[PDB]
């Protein structure tokens, strides 16, 4: 119902509502990479069944659309693709009710602007790197011209891309943040399991659509 | 995990280059194979030959 910010002055006023869910959803992907497979095996164990499907998954989604330099950027998917449902699985499952935080609310990382924004220029400016190297060190933003149409353009739409897939996070994370809040604030919570499932159903999909979403934009990005 | 992985897949590119070590010596040997007794034995039968000639 509030999502500005935690009172956590930083010399600059910096959220803090950003930071404790980030905190935990980082820690927990993070930990979860020895729950089993400390010592991997050919032989797939406990962790590895979990890790490999998804790094497998991750190469099927990228060298397709990458190109053919896609090992410099695996990390690039694998990171935002996990970290993203995972914590939209944080976002719209994981509940703190009976405790509040006196300053802000917090469910989400990616609630705030501040997340998705940083994420989606993280990955826009990986495609400007990536043009970096792999295009003309004199014109990589603003390269082609037709018959012109496109004067001061090919850059003007790089603008708001990364500002196009952060809002793009922005409303779905509002989605579901709205859809559970308001049936409870109508009603005691058996009602709203119908369509439980529902708000359930976009948080699982997120996965794949911004995987190969930020991964279109990296294959844009080989050139 | 990915040198895992990719010791997977160069796993199965190793049995299939074993395979093909086999498949290679198998044409070599099975060449050698009716080769082995065609030069003993012809060796043997031409010079017979020859050696018979003179001998007439």
């Amino acid at each position: 119902v509030g999502q500005h910010f935690y009172w956590q002055i930083g010399g600059f006023q910096i959220h803090g509502q950003v930071l404790i869910t980030s905190w935990v959803v980082i820690a927990i992907l993070l930990g979860s990479a020895a729950i089993a497979v400390r010592s991997p095996q050919t032989i797939p164990t406990g962790g590895q069944n979990f890790f490999e499907y998804v790094l497998e998954f991750i190469r099927d989604v990228s060298k397709t659309q990458i190109g053919e330099e896609y090992r410099p950027w695996v990390p690039f998917i694998g990171t935002m693709f996990l970290f993203i449902f995972v914590s939209n699985w944080s976002g719209a499952l994981l509940p703190w009710k009976i405790i509040q935080l006196p300053h802000g609310e917090l469910a989400a990382p990616t609630n705030d602007i501040n997340t998705t924004v940083a994420l989606a220029l993280l990955t826009s400016v990986a495609y400007f790197y990536a043009g970096l190297t792999k295009k003309g060190l004199g014109y990589f933003g603003k390269y082609i011209q037709p018959t012109p149409i496109l004067l001061p353009i090919n850059i003007l739409e790089d603008f708001t891309k990364p500002l196009s897939l952060s809002f793009r996070l922005f409303g779905n994370i509002l989605a579901d943040e709205l859809v559970v809040v308001v049936l409870v604030s109508l009603v005691p919570l058996v009602v709203p399991i119908p369509v439980m499932f529902l708000g359930l159903f976009t948080s699982g999909i997120q996965a794949l659509i911004f995987a190969t979403l930020a991964a279109a934009y990296i294959g844009e990005s080989l050139e | 995990l990915g040198d895992f992985m990719d010791k997977r897949d160069a796993s199965i590119k190793e049995q299939l280059s074993g395979v093909k070590d086999t498949s290679s010596e198998v044409k070599q040997l099975e060449e050698q194979a009716n080769a082995v007794m065609r030069a003993a034995r012809a060796e043997i039968s031409a010079a017979l030959n020859k050696m018979k000639k003179e001998t007439q």
